[PDB]
């Protein structure tokens, strides 16, 4: 599998070198020969498994395997600044928002989980809650789900990460196996996971996986222009927070 | 918040397409999902230009 991602702007150095550390744990990056030259630098990003990647120039990656792909993504969330968005929307919209308002909404959403989950997650959830603030009706709400789904996905890692701290840094499916109702932990991990932790994980994963599947499965031969209804989105955003907030409480 | 068109190719060379309006920063992730779910190669275009690509066949 391969990928290419082209990022406009970026780093201005700060972000890039900034970016690299995180990848520091743990992949190997080395400069490489730059040929035709709108590009200041070219790098190769490496792994024990056999990954490869690229650069750079307002930056581009092409890579052999997905894994660096994830890391680059998590970071960009990391860049993510809440205050930051706010100016944009109003500029997008008439509406003026006290950002500090949302947390009220957000805190309200995760009464027992607010301070027990990674900031990264909050940011995604907070993004999803924008919808409640804006009166204007809209064509598509899918984006709001996307944030929701992202949060829950992270939430799963957060648990996974603590419960099993693995060099491998693999993928969610890996931990999980299929049963006709709620999903279950792969047998291989049942030794280690094997909890009420498992139940929380499975409850969450199952919600994510199907919704992800519902949203992104495409029929071959089709050119979808469909849109996601508001209630349609609310159920999801709301449902997720409950799982997250609920999970934390249940796993005191 | 922009309109994006996703284009996908299955292993069998069939094709799929989607138009969504969504916040820009989610596009790659989104692109990633389409490919991972359908085992497909997906390219994402904004304003007629290709900003992201992922392949999972």
């Amino acid at each position: 599998k391969n990928f290419e991602y082209t990022i406009p702007k970026f780093s201005d150095d700060d972000r890039a070198n900034l970016f690299e550390f995180l990848s520091e744990e743990g992949i190997t990056i080395t400069e490489d020969n730059n040929n035709d030259p709108n590009c200041k630098h070219q790098y190769i990003m490496t792994t024990s498994n056999g990954d490869r990647v690229r650069a750079k120039i307002s930056i581009q990656f092409q890579g052999k395997y997905l894994q660096i792909a994830s890391l680059i993504n998590d970071f960009m969330c990391s860049i993510l600044n809440m205050k930051e968005i706010v100016e944009q929307k109003n500029k997008e919209f008439n509406v003026d928002i006290k950002k500090e308002t949302i947390e009220s909404e957000l805190h309200s959403k995760l009464p027992k989980s607010i301070d027990k989950i990674h900031e990264d997650i909050k940011k995604q959830l907070s993004c999803s809650l924008i919808m409640k603030k804006i009166d204007v009706e809209m064509e598509d709400y899918s984006t709001y789900c996307f944030s929701a789904l992202r949060a829950i996905e992270g939430f799963i890692y957060q648990i996974l990460n603590d419960v099993c701290n693995p060099s491998s840094s693999k993928n969610l499916g890996e931990y999980f196996t299929e049963n006709k109702p709620k999903y279950i932990i792969r047998e291989i991990h049942q030794e280690t996971i094997n909890g009420e932790i498992a139940e929380v994980l499975c409850e969450c994963y199952t919600y994510w996986h199907e919704n992800r599947h519902g949203l992104f499965h495409m029929k071959p031969g089709i050119a979808d222009t469909k849109t996601i209804n508001k209630l349609e989105s609310i159920a999801i955003i709301d449902t997720v927070c409950q799982l997250i907030d609920g999970g934390v409480a249940r796993l005191k | 918040l922009v309109k994006v068109v996703f284009m996908g190719w299955f292993k069998n060379e069939s094709m799929f397409t989607k138009e969504i309006t969504m916040m820009k920063d989610d596009v790659q992730w989104a692109t990633t999902q389409y490919a991972e779910v359908n085992k497909a190669l997906v390219k994402a275009f904004i304003d007629d230009k290709k900003v992201c690509e992922v392949d999972c066949r």
